[PDB]
């Protein structure tokens, strides 16, 4: 196939269109590139192992594209929070659409495309952290274990320092980033199962901590 | 039930 074993990828999650790294364990066919790839994620192994269509499958994006280099109309791959335009989010494909630079900041714009529609002009906040789409048969296969690209969001009041005390982007009472983490849902914030105890995660759809009730 | 690990996909 295009993509072997233990290589190195981007797998796109088909619902919010996001691409995310991803590593190959296993492939498979179906009956040519309609191929089936067996891939698990980086930073997610409680997902274990997915099954990809292939045209969710790519290279592992390794190249950042300059500020100075982007052109308009260039297909890219970036980082957007369609939720909260302001913050860090994921990593989407898009068309960049226009670029203003003045005295004070350099201005990305780009048409995001998302699970299926397209989001047209997007304010991109991430300029220095834009990666060329790696074109299949073009370029070389990533083998070697890769830096890691940053997905948010980011913790603004412990800056992400994923060593730290945190009693917002962590356990609300500790903050220990010690699978089975609940959440608050007037507050949003954050709890762990034990901090009266528990034993398999609630049916109820929503649930709570009691500084919200 | 809102796991932790099901939001830290936004
Ligand atoms: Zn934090
Ligand atoms: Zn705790
Ligand atoms: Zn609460």
């Amino acid at each position: 196939s295009l993509y072997k074993v233990n290589e190195y990828v981007d797998a796109r999650d088909t619902n919010m269109g996001a691409w995310f790294e991803a590593q190959v364990v296993r492939v498979t066919r179906k009956a040519e590139e309609d191929v089936i790839y067996h891939v698990k994620y980086d930073d997610y192994p409680e997902n274990g192992v997915v099954q990809m269509n292939s045209r969710d499958v790519r290279a592992r994006a390794r190249t950042i594209i300059k500020w100075q280099d982007l052109e308009v109309g260039q297909v890219v791959m970036l980082n957007y929070n369609p939720d909260n335009p302001k913050e860090r989010g994921f990593w989407y494909d898009a068309e960049i659409s226009r670029k203003r630079e003045t005295r004070t900041a350099r201005e990305l714009y780009a048409n995001v495309v998302l699970g299926d529609d397209s989001l047209n002009d997007c304010r991109i906040i991430f300029v220095d952290e834009v990666f060329k789409i790696e074109r299949p048969g073009e370029g070389s296969p990533m083998v070697d274990n890769p830096m890691r690209r940053k997905s948010g969001p980011s913790c603004k009041h412990c800056k992400d320092d994923v060593n730290r005390l945190c009693r917002v982007c962590a356990c609300h009472l500790c903050g220990g980033r010690q699978d089975k983490q609940l959440m608050c849902d007037e507050c949003d914030m954050a709890f762990h199962i034990y901090c009266p105890p528990l034993s398999s995660v609630p049916s109820e759809d929503e649930w709570y901590c009691p500084e919200c009730r | 039930a809102r796991t932790k690990q099901t939001a830290r996909k936004s």
